[PDB]
């Protein structure tokens, strides 16, 4: 039952410092070298770092080296990526993997890998978003847009969760400005605007922000 | 470092098809070549290593080929726990490198999309910004062109948009794009059109509003 579980990813601002552990179980962790591989949004995967089983062999990406340092405690199972004056090219999902048993450590196929973790790097400071209708005006569509908000993520629910067909809130994108930006939508029929209150309930904890707008037709 | 190239970046199949992924090296990695799966918030997982052997426990409907630099990663009778994003990698020279990925979503029929067109809010253009909204619903393949017409001038460089993942019981997606101007010259015109072009429409849909007289 090989699991591997990383953590410790966050938001922080360029040259600014965060650790990554990744808790290993179900195998005899100390017999393996271990690996870490990120995939920044929209990109590739791309290895990072290795160490040996017993931590004497260490390697690291060229954009890495000299910022990030790979070590390992055998004795609490546990991998590590320490990374200090990060960039905001460093933002990806960072995964924790397994060397394939007897292949090569320094070249080899990865067998086992954890769920992952989100780096963000970003000069942008926390900033809770501005909600504003989208209003309708057989079918209608309303909705919320979000926006001006950091860091990810946002929740959107309408009516506290009682309305659910029809909704789609989009992947929120990321503006000129740093901040993000996400809308929100659902589909209702036209014969029910004014019988229905339709309310979107935005959450963005990192600001403790939490927005109830309601949508009318204009 | 060794340069992997897949091909396609997406392809869309149905249950029982036969799906093929390709990858190429920049040069040859014999046959030092794994392929993993890929879903969303899941753990990456080993399918094939050494080009063609199947890791353990991995079903017999996938198969890899080819050695040198064109590898092949086929999909057989495809199962609906297939549906996800597939990448090689190589690991025949020190920094191991991996492909862009390859995603395999749901085929089904044409939809067209219902599109709506959503002015700023009058709370908004208080801040001094204008957000004009247009949405593309339940439309089928992925591929759309949404095009900004201000007063017939084509827009470019001032909109962003983002889609949904496939909807798991009609397959298909929708898609919302966001146009920013400043409040002055969203002022300055009349007409906000949203074109959009996709399969399910035998011609462009245009949906407009007129900022004043409305």
């Amino acid at each position: 039952e090989v699991q591997l579980v990383e953590s410790g990813g966050g938001v922080v601002q360029p040259g600014r410092s965060l650790r990554l552990s990744c808790a290993a179980s179900g195998f005899t962790f100390s017999s393996y070298a271990m690996h870490w591989v990120r995939q920044a949004p929209g990109k590739g995967l791309e290895w990072v770092a290795l160490i040996s089983y017993d931590g004497r062999n260490k390697y690291y990406a060229d954009s890495v080296k000299g910022r990030f340092t790979i070590s390992r405690d055998n004795s609490k199972n546990t991998l590590y990526l320490q990374m200090n004056s990060l960039r905001a090219e460093d933002t990806a999902v960072y995964y924790c993997a397994r060397s394939y048993p007897h292949k090569r450590w320094l070249r080899p196929p990865f067998d086992y890998w954890g769920q992952g973790t989100l780096v963000t790097v970003s000069s942008a400071s926390t900033k809770g978003p501005s909600v504003f209708p989208l209003a309708p005006s057989g079918t209608a569509a309303l909705g919320c847009l979000v926006k001006d908000y950091f860091p990810e993520p946002v929740t959107v629910s309408w009516n506290s969760g009682a309305l659910t067909s029809g909704v789609h809130t989009f992947p929120a994108v990321l503006q000129s400005s740093g901040l993000y930006s996400l809308s929100s939508v659902v589909t209702v029929p036209s014969s029910s605007l004014g019988t229905q209150t339709y309310i979107c309930n935005v959450n963005h904890k990192p600001s403790n922000t939490k927005v109830d707008k309601k949508v009318e037709p204009k | 470092d060794i340069q992997m190239t897949q091909s396609p970046s997406t392809l869309s199949a149905s249950v029982g098809d036969r799906v093929t992924i390709t990858c190429r090296a920049s040069q040859s990695i014999s046959s030092w070549l794994a392929w993993y799966q890929q879903k969303p918030g899941k753990a990456p997982k080993l399918l094939i290593y050494d080009a063609s052997s199947l890791e353990s426990g991995v079903p017999s409907r996938f198969s890899g080929s080819g050695s040198g630099t064109e590898f092949t990663l086929t999909i057989s009778s495809l199962q609906p726990d297939d549906f996800a994003s597939y990448c090689c990698q190589q690991y025949n020279s020190y920094p191991v490198t991996f492909g862009q990925g390859t995603k395999v979503d749901i085929k089904r029929t044409v939809a067209a999309p219902s599109v709506f067109i959503f002015p700023p809010s009058d709370e908004q253009l208080k801040s001094g910004t204008a957000s004009v909204v247009c949405l593309l619903n339940n439309f089928y393949p992925r591929e759309a062109k949404v095009q900004w017409k201000v007063d017939n001038a084509l827009q470019s460089g001032n909109s962003q948009e983002s889609v949904t993942e496939q909807d798991s019981k009609d397959s298909t997606y929708s898609l919302s794009s966001t146009l920013t101007l400043s409040k002055a010259d969203y002022e300055k015109h009349k007409v906000y059109a949203c074109e959009v072009t996709h399969q399910g429409l035998s011609s462009p849909v245009t949906k407009s509003f007129n900022r004043g007289e409305c």
